[PDB]
């Protein structure tokens, strides 16, 4: 019965994903000046169906100068990470409770950047290898501002659990309260997702395909269902953070259109910001993270800190 | 006795076009933004303060809960 719960979990978010492509087509067709796909199936809906097929049908390539071990666990690594990032997320009840959720999600995210360093590294070529090394800067770029954020904001929720979160926001949403922390919160999870305009591993205009450029058919469509379910899960975990939804015990359906509404919201926003900006540079993105985004955040992490003994509003847990 | 017939321009002109740069101002003052940001943020600082204590208030009432039962 928790198996059926798992694969209630597993297989309405590859749905979601799958029509998210074709929703961002679409939005970016409309905001282009143009319609977007709208042949295949009444307005296009049946588009992602005729893609996934298309590429699970189509022939995997092996390079021949590829390690083949590394080559095959990266996107397997890279697909059942970005469906383990959904367990502790309550909707408004997690499949898995943890005591520290937040924690969680910080490890698994740092740890599902070794699929595309692995992949790049095991392609065995040269634009698989640039893409992988900008990864690495990637990382270092937003990793410590973004855990330093989050300390920040869940110094108002007494604790990482994930579901105090709604317990917390039962009155108003936590953007009210930490704005200023919120902003540099998406932008960081813009850097996370590798999306534009910090969509530097893919490198399209500039890397053609970046990490991934060697591989083919199926390997390839992991990679990108994985890239899609991160910008999704991502999205609802801001949702959760920022803007809370009520939450009625005996109803709780209510919390869960209202959160679901929320997260489209922003993924959205997301699709939207990739059709307004230019591309980063990775070095720039660096300088960005750590001589803007930093200082600033050490600065309301001071505050965040003293705050609540200035005004003897300490949250309850331990 | 046909006269000529040629695409021309009418009689007089046709008329002016535009061509120069038109991006308006389109926005607040900087001294309104900072200031919407700060009241925003005294107004989440004084409800949090408001539900952090009614919070602790109701966990003693918890514990005192769990320490009545403990015998
Ligand atoms: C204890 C003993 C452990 C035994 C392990 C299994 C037995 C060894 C053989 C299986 C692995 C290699 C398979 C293989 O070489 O097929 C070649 C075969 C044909 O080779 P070829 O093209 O003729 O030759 C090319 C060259 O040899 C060029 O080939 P290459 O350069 O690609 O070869 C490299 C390969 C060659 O193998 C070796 O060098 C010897 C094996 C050493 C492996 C152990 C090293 C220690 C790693 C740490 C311990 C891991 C746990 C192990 C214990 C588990 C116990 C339950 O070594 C590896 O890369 C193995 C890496 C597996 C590590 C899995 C770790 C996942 C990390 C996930 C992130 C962390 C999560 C949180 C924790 O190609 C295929 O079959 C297709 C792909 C096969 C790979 C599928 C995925 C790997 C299989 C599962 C591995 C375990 C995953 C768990
Ligand atoms: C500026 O041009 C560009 C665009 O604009 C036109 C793009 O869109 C774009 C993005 C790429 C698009 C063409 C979208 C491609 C669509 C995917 C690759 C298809 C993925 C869909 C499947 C793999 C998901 C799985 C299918 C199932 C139905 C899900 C359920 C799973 C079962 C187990 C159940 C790029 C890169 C681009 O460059
Ligand atoms: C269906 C028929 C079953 C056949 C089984 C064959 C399995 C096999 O190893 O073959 C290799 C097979 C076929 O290659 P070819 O010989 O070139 O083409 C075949 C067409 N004639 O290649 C593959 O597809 C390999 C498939 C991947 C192996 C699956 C298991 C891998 C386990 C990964 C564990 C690590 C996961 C990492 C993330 C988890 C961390 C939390
Ligand atoms: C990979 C690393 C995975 C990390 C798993 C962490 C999961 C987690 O945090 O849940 C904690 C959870 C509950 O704890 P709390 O809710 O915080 O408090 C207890 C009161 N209820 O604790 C557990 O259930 C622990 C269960 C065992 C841990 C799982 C270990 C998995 C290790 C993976 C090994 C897989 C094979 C080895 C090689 C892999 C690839 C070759």
């Amino acid at each position: 019965m928790f198996m059926i719960n798992i694969l209630s979990l597993i297989i309405p978010i590859l749905l979601a994903v799958a029509f998210l492509t074709l929703v961002e087509r679409k939005v970016l067709g409309y905001m282009q000046l143009r319609k977007g796909p709208n042949v295949v199936g009444p307005y296009g809906l049946l588009q992602p169906i005729a893609d996934a097929l298309k590429l699970f049908t189509k022939e995997p390539l092996r390079p021949a100068t590829s390690s083949i071990s590394m080559f095959i666990i990266a996107p397997i690594l890279a697909l059942s990470l970005a469906l383990t990032m959904w367990v502790p997320l309550p909707m408004p009840y997690p499949l898995i409770n943890m005591n520290l959720g937040v924690l969680f999600m910080l490890a698994m995210s740092s740890l599902a950047v070794y699929s595309i360093l692995w992949s790049g590294w095991a392609s065995n070529s040269k634009y698989a290898l640039i893409g992988a090394l900008r990864a690495v800067a990637q990382t270092i770029s937003y990793e410590v501002t973004l855990a330093i954020i989050l300390l920040s904001v869940l110094l108002m929720n007494g604790s990482y659990t994930l579901s105090t979160l709604i317990t917390t926001q039962e009155h108003i949403w936590m953007i009210f309260t930490s704005w200023p922390l919120a902003m540099m919160w998406f932008i960081s999870t813009l850097a996370e997702t590798n999306r534009a305009p910090f969509d530097l591993t893919e490198g399209e205009s500039e890397l053609v395909s970046g990490f991934n450029v060697e591989y083919a058919a199926g390997p390839f469509a992991m990679f990108f269902m994985a890239e899609y379910a991160n910008i999704i899960m991502m999205n609802a975990f801001t949702a959760i953070l920022f803007l809370g939804a009520s939450h009625d015990p005996h109803t709780p359906e209510l919390y869960t259109i209202n959160f679901v509404l929320k997260t489209l919201a922003l993924t959205i926003t997301f699709l939207w910001i990739r059709a307004s900006y230019p591309r980063f540079r990775y070095d720039q993105l660096m300088h960005l993270l750590w001589k803007s985004f930093l200082p600033l955040t050490l600065a309301l992490c001071m505050w965040h800190i003293s705050l609540p003994i200035m005004t003897a509003s300490i949250p309850p847990q331990s | 006795a046909s006269k000529v017939k040629q695409d021309m321009p009418p009689p007089g002109g046709y008329g002016p076009i535009d061509y120069k740069r038109n991006l308006p101002r389109r926005g607040l003052s900087g001294y309104s933004m900072f200031a919407v940001g700060i009241g925003t943020l005294l107004f989440g600082y004084w409800s949090m303060m408001k539900w952090n204590r009614e919070r602790r208030r109701l966990q003693i009432e918890d514990f005192e809960a769990r320490i009545a039962l403990m015998p």
